[PDB]
């Protein structure tokens, strides 16, 4: 019939084409109502502070603080050197250094050989 | 040099004998007078350096660093007087004494004729900086920051000391003027290899070299505002100054000893700039941008051409002004929202339009908009590295893409979009704050009219 | 089905307060009171 | 803010998973951490990897430009999935078919520019004729030397 | 000499004077936009005098008036090149900008920051004339990055809109990718020719000019939105309509083309660079005119129109016709700025409606906008003896009768038919038929600013190709002998485009509903290039920016190998040294072991 | 899926949202008003055929293949209203929507330029700070134990009370400030 939508990492599945969107089961209703309850509690807790006349400042979000703490300070306490982190740390850490070393070294050896053999055109090159 | 050293020391009785309401005004006034006085160092010659005495000299490398150093002290006092308003009076005077003492150590770091006196002033700068960070920094991590800043330096600099004393035993002198004429070639050997590392790694830590840079996004982030201003604007440039002096003695071994470090810098400026694309802390983003900018100065000093040294000293002066202004802008938002999270306070151009114009100008100078001296230094380093190897333009040009991308992202996140609804303490910009921004930005833009004074000794 | 009566009542009261607020954004005929040039 | 509301280590026991689900303001049945492979995520939730563009724009968001509520657990790459940046929204054409069509179009055009370069068009004319030995002195030829005579005839 | 150089510098200083006025102000201005518009009309009048005395004698000069900086053998001076390119581009840019600003006094009247808008628009004009009047690469780079930054600030004019900020940063990103090639060219010319001045570049005339011309072609690909670096120009329609009319149609986006016209003594001796420019321009003019066939936002259609015209300019550079390319710049400025101004008149009369599916019936309701839109669409498609005829028809005749990549010629002709197709798409959905806009009609174009600003570009779009093409000196030999099917190629292809798209437009009224094909979805979703490349390339960068660079290296491994392992080692050695049980017996037993190792094992007693 | 009051969409709400999306995409495909009007009546006839369907599994199946029908037949560039999300004028004026609290930071010389406005602003501020404690104690005497279930707020129940959490709804900026 119709071409089936193939979702990707950068093009997700639509809400209207997802089979779990049409679940009418009571456990999904309980999960949706419990998510609505958490969101309504956080909403009320936010807008009781947001609408306060005496408040003058920043309504601190512990979710934002929690995110910025996870992105920076919690990383090394939760690092374990294993096969994955060592093979990724050495591929992306010293791999490009070896690569650009051999590229620039081969280029400058070739250019130095051409200059000392009098082959590189260096006719008007006096700024360096 | 003693016409600058003695007024800088006279700032100490000036701050300790001032009336309690006058200690910012008096030190600001007389440090501005010292900074006006610093232009007499522009008596530079096309052949000779300005050689005052046996102890002090000033060529066209040290002179702009001195003028920038003496200029940064009033701006640090203006930046720091607001958040230290509730401080004890004696601790306030001790803070100003640490800034004065740091200026005193810096101005005879840059003018030290002899290299071991350079070493002693160079390492003497650590103690006021460590005290400022660990005593007047805001958070817990300042203590850990004070350790990293202390121990990446000394572990690099204690082999330098030995190396310098070895030169003292070999050449008979560490006078830089004598070493200009008595320099002997340094051949390929293992002894000269570790001689090269001992001469270079302390300054590699100070720049910082990529991979050795980890002290900086703790030390510049956890510092107070004057600490971050002097760390980014001056103390990184002790490494570049020291390299430009010390690589006289390291030829011709540098021609292959530079190859790893150049790689560490050329890829490192790709890494740290990319890191700036995903920084959530604004002050950390400015710190990583400093690592990325100093990577070019490392490459330019290691390839040691005239164009590269001219670009490296122009880029050091330009980065000093730009990074100090960027830390002051980030502090002006921190002193309102009390968080360094960049995504927190958004849409600030709707609330603070003139400060948004300062953000715009500092971002444009950060991305090296021509004809700023940022672009002059950037471009001259790119010319010299293209002559070094034509492939470097890839890693150069890609850097200039990413440098634009994090500069405007910082400008788009904080200034543009919708303002945060729940933040209602965004005060209008104080005259002190706009003054601080203009005293960074107006000299930076006026140096584009006459950039030859910041092009160094081989202009 | 449309609103609940609580939603109708809350929107009516917010509507009255909002229209009072928007009426209070009009200037007086003397405003803006400028300094003498 | 305090210590038991900050992120911590990876949750192993189910009561630790429950209390860290309570910390990030979300259900235990919805809380999934990143897999404990030592990359440094800790107990931080693996949220479903969607852009903020996919959020409902008509909802009363606390942060309307970000489409994000207060207290909602932010994605690890929230600064990456802002609407200024990476969009993951569903596309009218499938991703693989888009890649096939774009690559096929670009490759076909480059191939046909190569073909037309190998077989160029021209006009049924001879070469353009210039006097004075094909303008030898005008093109920068030195006057002390003398070139071969380039002679053009009438036709 | 003294008249020429003085009025040359008076034009530029006069443009800088309202910037000095707005920066030195205390009051609320009595119509600062009128002052900037009066200043630019006067700069047009002042720039016409050196233009006339170039038309008289061919009088050219270089004003190297301020020595700025000598880097040992590179003397950098503030140097202005008053040649044919500056002498024609400066009056055309000033005339177009004067119409854009009298349009902006109407279109931006509700804007509370209209003085900042006119300040930014004048700063763009100053940086653009710095670009086109420059004699060295550093000053050209100042103008180049300056028009990039004013493009950023004017695309993101409504800065609370996320799409405006995204489009502005996208324009920056693609132009910095081109600036890689610009700085490559500057590096090559400095290292190999010891200069950034154009005169020493042209006098040395290097034969190995592959790499600097590849850099210049990359710079033009960024700046003129050629294929690969194209989508920022349709994204740049997020800015206000005078920004799209001034910068992104007529003045800024030709700068890359202008750059390759400025280096024509190098491109004329490099057949490889000519073939690269030819294939790149033909690719661009096919692809963007194909994308324009199915768009519905009127500014997107005009943006793909001007990127197709920039592709045509790149084609006529690639066939070694740089003066026809410059003629097409000066010609294209008039009618394309006027087409954006007519679109903005429609958008303002329909309450910021920009989709052509909610237009229609505007033939009689907006008669002056209709007249000027039809005249501009005929000038765009190369109606005979309108302004686009005097450049584009010569471009097609020269591309036919030359030693050319035949696929590039054929794609240029298919793009020429596509121009007629999207031009009548504009005329059909915007002007013809019956209304599709909402019921409260606020249609009004009776402002003197709107009428006069469209009127001067209308007189331009009628007569400027004739006047310029009869005033400029011959710089090549025009090919005027060709067979009848090859002389009549452009007109026949344009007429076939009009006929075929009349068929396409009349099939829209039929009561048939077909599912869209893959060709329609390829044209409509922009060849899938901004969908893939703007999702995939940021993703792979930003993950790499956080996972590898931030987390793995500079929070973990560069933290692990130097400081953390050293600290753990010194902690472990500290705990081994200080784990002594306080027993005198064990310490003296260690002293005995010390003496035995010193005597027997180390021989410290010999 | 994601709604402030309801926890989900009902089947009837899903059908009506599909019907509106399908008519808007059909109008994008079918530009002219008579041609749209014909095909919109045909689409309404397709929706009225299965309107009286009592089997909810059959109705859910019809809704699911109708969503597949829509996803195949949608317009690649549908018409978006200009101030609507994704529109060309969406969130354009947010840079001009200065919040009201910034008026508290004005200098007295520029507050004196608008005497009647700020005199009228102060009685709004007085009304808000005398209404705040009554509306907080209204919310806490009406929210059940464990927190609110939905995000709906109650109205004012007494004569003299204002609705709870009203200030940023009432004093929000204009769409054209
Ligand atoms: C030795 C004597 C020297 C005399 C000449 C001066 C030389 C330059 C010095 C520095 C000048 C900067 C001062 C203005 C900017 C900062 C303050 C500000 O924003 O005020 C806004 C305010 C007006 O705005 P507003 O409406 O009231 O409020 C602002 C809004 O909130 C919203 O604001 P906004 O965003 O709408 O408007 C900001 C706008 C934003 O616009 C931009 O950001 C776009 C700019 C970039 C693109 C366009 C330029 C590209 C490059 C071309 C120009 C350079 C080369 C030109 C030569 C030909 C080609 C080679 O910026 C401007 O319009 C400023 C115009 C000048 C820009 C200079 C370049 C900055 C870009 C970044 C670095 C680029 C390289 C360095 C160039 C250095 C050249 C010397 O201006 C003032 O009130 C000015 C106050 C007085 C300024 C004095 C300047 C000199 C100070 C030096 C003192 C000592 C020497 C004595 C000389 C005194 C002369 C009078
Ligand atoms: C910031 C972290 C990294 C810091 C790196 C600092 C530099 C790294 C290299 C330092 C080497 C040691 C000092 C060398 C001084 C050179 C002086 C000289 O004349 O050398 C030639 C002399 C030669 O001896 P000589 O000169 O007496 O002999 C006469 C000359 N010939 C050889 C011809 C007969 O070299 C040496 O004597 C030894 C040099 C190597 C020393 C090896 C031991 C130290 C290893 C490195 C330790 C680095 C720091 C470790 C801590 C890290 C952090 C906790
Ligand atoms: C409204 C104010 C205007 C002036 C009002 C009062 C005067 C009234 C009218 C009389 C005119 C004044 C007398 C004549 C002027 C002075 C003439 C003279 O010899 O001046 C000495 C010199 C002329 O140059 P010079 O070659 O003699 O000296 C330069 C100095 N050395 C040699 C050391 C390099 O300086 C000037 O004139 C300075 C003004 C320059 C004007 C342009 C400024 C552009 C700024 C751009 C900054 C960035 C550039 C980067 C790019 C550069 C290119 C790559
Ligand atoms: C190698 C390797 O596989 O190391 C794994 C090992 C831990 O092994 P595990 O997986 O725990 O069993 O892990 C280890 O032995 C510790 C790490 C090994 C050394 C890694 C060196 C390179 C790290 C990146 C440096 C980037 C700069
Ligand atoms: C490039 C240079 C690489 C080396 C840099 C120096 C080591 C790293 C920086 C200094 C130590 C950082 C730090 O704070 O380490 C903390 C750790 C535990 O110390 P603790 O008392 O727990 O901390 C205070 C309470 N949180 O402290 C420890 O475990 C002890 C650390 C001792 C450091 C001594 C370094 C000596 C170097 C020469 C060795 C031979
Ligand atoms: C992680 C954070 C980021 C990094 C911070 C900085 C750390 C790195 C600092 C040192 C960089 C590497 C060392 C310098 C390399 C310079 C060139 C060199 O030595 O080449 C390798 C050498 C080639 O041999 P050859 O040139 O013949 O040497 C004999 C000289 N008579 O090859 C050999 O002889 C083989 C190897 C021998 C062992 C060398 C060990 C000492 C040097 C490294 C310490
Ligand atoms: C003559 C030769 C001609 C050669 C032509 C072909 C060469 C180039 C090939 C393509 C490379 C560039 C294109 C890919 C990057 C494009 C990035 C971009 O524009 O992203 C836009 C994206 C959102 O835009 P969009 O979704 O369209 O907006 C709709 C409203 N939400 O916005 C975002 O997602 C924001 C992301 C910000 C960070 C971007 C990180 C990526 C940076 C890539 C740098 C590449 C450098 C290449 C260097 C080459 C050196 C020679
Ligand atoms: C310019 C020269 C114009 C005159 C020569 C071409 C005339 C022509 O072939 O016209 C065909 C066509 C009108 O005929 P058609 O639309 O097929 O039938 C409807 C009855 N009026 O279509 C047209 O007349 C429209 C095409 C006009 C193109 C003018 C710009 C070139």
């Amino acid at each position: 019939s119709f071409p089936k939508y193939e979702p990707s990492r950068l093009a997700s599945l639509p809400t209207t084409l997802d089979p779990a969107e049409y679940d009418i089961s009571s456990e999904t209703r309980k999960a949706q109502a419990e998510r609505l309850a958490i969101r309504s509690r956080l909403k009320r807790e936010y807008q009781l502070q947001y609408n306060d006349p005496s408040r003058r400042g920043v309504v601190e979000d512990p979710a934002l603080i929690r995110w910025t703490c996870a992105r920076s300070a919690n990383v090394y306490p939760n690092f374990r050197p294993n096969t994955k982190t060592s093979l990724l740390g050495a591929l992306f850490g010293i791999g490009p250094l070896i690569f650009w070393y051999y590229v620039f070294k081969t280029d400058r050896d070739r250019k130095e050989k051409l200059i000392q053999e009098g082959k590189l055109d260096r006719t008007f090159n006096i700024s360096y | 040099m003693l016409k600058y050293i003695i007024p800088t020391m006279m700032l100490m009785p000036l701050t300790w004998l001032s009336k309690n309401s006058m200690i910012w005004i008096n030190t600001t006034l007389h440090s501005l007078l010292i900074s006006l006085t610093s232009l007499l160092l522009l008596n530079q010659f096309g052949d000779n350096s300005l050689n005052f005495s046996l102890t002090f000299f000033s060529d066209s490398l040290s002179t702009p660093l001195l003028i920038l150093t003496m200029w940064l002290l009033p701006l640090m006092l203006m930046a720091s007087q607001h958040h230290l308003s509730k401080e004890n009076l004696a601790r306030k005077k001790l803070f100003i004494s640490m800034l004065i003492l740091l200026q005193l150590f810096l101005i005879m770091t840059f003018t030290a004729t002899e290299l071991i006196f350079f070493y002693i002033m160079f390492e003497a700068t650590l103690v006021p900086t460590l005290i400022i960070i660990t005593r007047w920094g805001n958070q817990t991590e300042r203590l850990n920051a004070g350790l990293y800043f202390l121990f990446y330096t000394l572990a690099g600099s204690l082999p330098l000391l030995v190396a310098l004393i070895y030169i003292q035993n070999t050449m008979g002198s560490l006078n830089f003027l004598i070493l200009q004429y008595w320099v002997q070639p340094m051949p390929n050997s293992w002894s000269n290899t570790f001689m090269w590392l001992a001469c270079m790694m302390a300054f590699m830590v100070k720049m910082p070299l990529y991979g050795l840079h980890l002290w900086l996004p703790k030390a510049h982030v956890e510092a107070p505002i004057a600490g971050s201003m002097v760390l980014a604007a001056i103390l990184l440039k002790l490494g570049g100054y020291g390299m430009m002096r010390i690589t006289l003695l390291l030829n011709p071994i540098t021609d292959f000893m530079a190859y790893p470090f150049i790689m560490l810098s050329l890829w490192g400026m790709i890494m740290t700039s990319s890191i700036c694309l995903r920084q959530t802390d604004l002050k950390s983003l400015i710190a990583y941008s400093s690592v990325s900018h100093m990577a070019l100065v490392i490459v330019a000093i290691l390839i040691q051409t005239p164009w590269s040294y001219m670009g490296a000293t122009a880029l050091m002066i330009a980065h000093g002004l730009t990074s100090s202004m960027l830390f002051c802008l980030a502090n002006s938002n921190y002193e309102r929202v009390h968080s360094r999270t960049m995504i927190l306070a958004r849409g600030l151009q709707t609330l603070l339009p003139l400060m948004a114009a300062w953000w715009l100008l500092a971002s444009l100078t950060n991305l090296a908009l021509p004809p700023s001296i940022n672009l002059i230094g950037e471009l001259f380093v790119v010319m010299s590295t293209f002559s070094w190897s034509n492939i470097t333009i890839i890693l150069m040009g890609l850097n200039m893409v990413i440098t634009a991308l994090y500069s405007l992202y910082m400008l788009i996140t904080t200034q543009r979009g919708k303002h945060t609804h729940h933040i209602n303490n965004i005060l209008p910009s104080f005259t002190r704050e706009n003054a601080l921004m203009s005293l960074h930005m107006l000299p930076l833009l006026l140096l584009s009219l006459n950039p030859k004074i910041i092009l160094g000794p081989l202009y | 089905s449309g609103y609940t009566p609580d939603e109708k009542l809350r929107l009516q009261q917010l509507r009255e307060l909002r229209r009072r607020w928007l009426k209070d954004q009009e200037l007086s005929p003397r405003e803006p009171v400028l300094p003498p040039r | 803010i305090t210590k038991d509301m900050l992120p911590g280590p990876y949750p192993k026991t189910p009561e630790e998973r429950a209390a860290a689900a309570k910390k990030y303001n979300m259900r235990v049945e919805d809380y999934e951490p990143y897999p404990d492979d030592g990359m440094g995520y800790g107990d931080y939730p693996k949220l479903p990897d969607r852009s903020q563009q996919e959020r409902d724009p008509w909802y009363d968001w606390d942060h309307p430009d970000l489409r994000l509520n207060w207290g909602e657990p932010m994605h690890w790459d929230l600064d990456m999935y802002i609407r200024n940046r990476v969009d993951t929204s569903p596309t009218p054409v499938n991703w693989n078919l888009m890649c096939k069509h774009l690559f096929g179009f670009v490759a076909f055009m480059l191939f046909m520019f190569w073909v037309g370069e190998t077989y160029p068009t021209y006009q049924p004319v001879g070469p353009k004729q210039y006097p004075y030995n094909n303008l030898y002195l005008e093109r920068g030829g030195d006057p002390n030397k003398e070139p071969e005579p380039v002679v053009h005839y009438e036709i | 000499m003294n008249l020429f150089s003085s009025l040359t510098l008076v034009t530029l200083i006069l443009l800088t004077m309202p910037i000095a006025a707005i920066n030195f102000n205390t009051h609320k201005f009595t119509n600062y936009p009128l002052y900037v518009k009066t200043t630019i009309s006067c700069a047009f009048i002042t720039s016409m005098i050196p233009t006339m005395m170039f038309i008289h004698t061919g009088q050219e000069m270089i004003i190297s008036n301020w020595h700025w900086l000598t880097i040992q053998t590179l003397k950098l001076s503030l140097s202005f090149k008053m040649d044919f390119f500056s002498m024609m581009f400066v009056p055309v840019a000033l005339f177009v900008t004067w119409s854009i600003m009298e349009f902006s006094m109407w279109y931006m009247h509700s804007d509370p920051n209209i003085n900042q808008f006119f300040k930014y628009l004048l700063l763009f004009l100053i940086t653009m004339l710095i670009l086109v009047t420059a004699n060295n690469l550093f000053q050209l780079f100042i103008g180049w990055e300056g028009v990039g930054i004013m493009s950023f600030l004017l695309i993101g004019w409504w800065y609370g809109r996320t799409d405006a900020n995204t489009a502005a940063l996208q324009a920056i990103l693609y132009n910095r990718i081109g600036d890689i090639g610009f700085i490559l060219a500057m590096a090559w010319f400095l290292i190999n020719l010891n200069t950034w001045d154009l005169q020493q570049i042209f006098m040395l005339n290097p034969n190995d000019s592959n790499l600097p011309l590849m850099g210049l072609i990359l710079a033009a690909t960024g700046k003129s939105a050629q294929f690969g670096l194209h989508p920022w120009l349709p994204s740049a329609m997020e800015g206000p309509t005078p920004v799209s009319a001034l910068l992104h149609s007529s003045t800024m986006v030709v700068a890359g083309i202008f750059l390759l016209i400025r280096f024509y003594p190098l491109t004329e001796n490099n057949k490889f660079g000519q073939s690269i420019m030819l294939c790149l321009g033909a690719m661009t003019t096919l692809f963007t005119a194909m994308c324009a066939l199915t768009q519905n936002d009127i500014k997107k259609i005009i943006a793909f129109s001007t990127s197709s015209q920039l592709g045509l300019m790149m084609v006529t550079i690639g066939i070694n016709q740089p003066h026809l390319a410059f003629l097409h710049i000066c010609t294209h400025a008039f009618f394309k700025a006027m087409l954006f101004m007519c679109s903005g008149s429609i958008i303002h009369s329909l309450n910021d409606e920009q989709d052509i599916r909610k237009m229609g019936g505007l033939f009689k309701a907006m008669p002056f906008t209709t007249t000027a839109l039809i005249i501009g669409s005929l000038a765009l498609t190369g109606m005979p003896f309108l302004t686009g005829f005097y450049s584009k028809d010569l471009i097609i005749e020269s591309a036919n009768t030359s030693y050319t990549n035949a696929w590039a010629l054929l794609m240029t002709l298919v793009a020429t038919s596509f121009t007629a197709i999207y031009s009548t798409r504009i005329i059909f959905f915007a002007l013809l038929g019956q209304p599709r806009f909402p019921t409260l009609i606020n249609i009004n174009e009776n402002n003197p600013f709107l009428i006069n600003s469209i009127k001067r570009l209308l007189i331009g779009s009628l007569f400027a190709g004739f006047i310029i093409s009869n005033n400029i000196p011959p710089m090549t030999i025009p090919q005027m002998t060709m067979p009848h099917y090859l002389k009549m190629t452009a007109l026949t292809v344009t007429i076939l485009g009009f006929i075929l798209a009349l068929e396409i437009s009349n099939t829209t009224h039929y009561l048939k509903f077909n599912y869209p094909s893959n060709t329609f979805k390829f044209s409509n979703l922009l060849g899938y290039y901004p969908t893939i490349m703007h999702r995939l390339t940021p993703y792979m960068n930003l993950t790499m920016s956080q996972k590898s660079a931030s987390s793995l290296l500079d929070l973990i491994w560069l933290e692990t190998i130097l400081p953390k392992t050293i600290s753990l080692a010194q902690m472990k050695m500290s705990t081994t040294i200080t784990s002594q049980k306080g027993l005198i017996k064990l310490y003296f037993l260690s002293f005995l072991i010390t003496i035995l190792i010193s005597t027997t094992l180390l021989n410290f007693h010999e | 899926a994601f709604l402030p009051s309801a926890a989900y969409l009902t089947h009837q709400q899903k059908v009506l949202q599909l019907y509106k999306r399908a008519l808007r995409h059909l109008e994008s495909r079918c530009v002219h008003r008579d041609k749209y009007r014909y095909f919109a009546c045909l689409l309404r006839a397709r929706f009225d055929e299965h309107k009286n369907e009592k089997d909810m599994v059959k109705a859910t199946q019809l809704l699911r293949e109708a969503e597949k029908e829509f996803w195949h037949g949608q317009h690649p560039q549908p018409y978006i209203f200009p101030e609507s999300p994704g529109g060309t004028s969406y969130e354009r004026y947010e840079c001009y929507k200065v919040p009201e609290w910034c008026l508290d930071d004005w200098h007295p010389s520029e507050k004196a330029m608008y005497p009647d406005y700020f005199a009228k602003r102060e009685q709004w501020k007085k009304l808000r700070r005398e209404s705040w404690e009554r509306e907080v104690k209204q919310l806490q005497e009406e929210t059940p134990v464990g927190g609110p279930r939905t995000e709906a707020l109650p109205p004012a129940r007494k004569q003299g009370d204002l609705p709870p959490l009203w200030w940023h709804i009432v004093t929000r900026p204009r769409e054209r400030p």
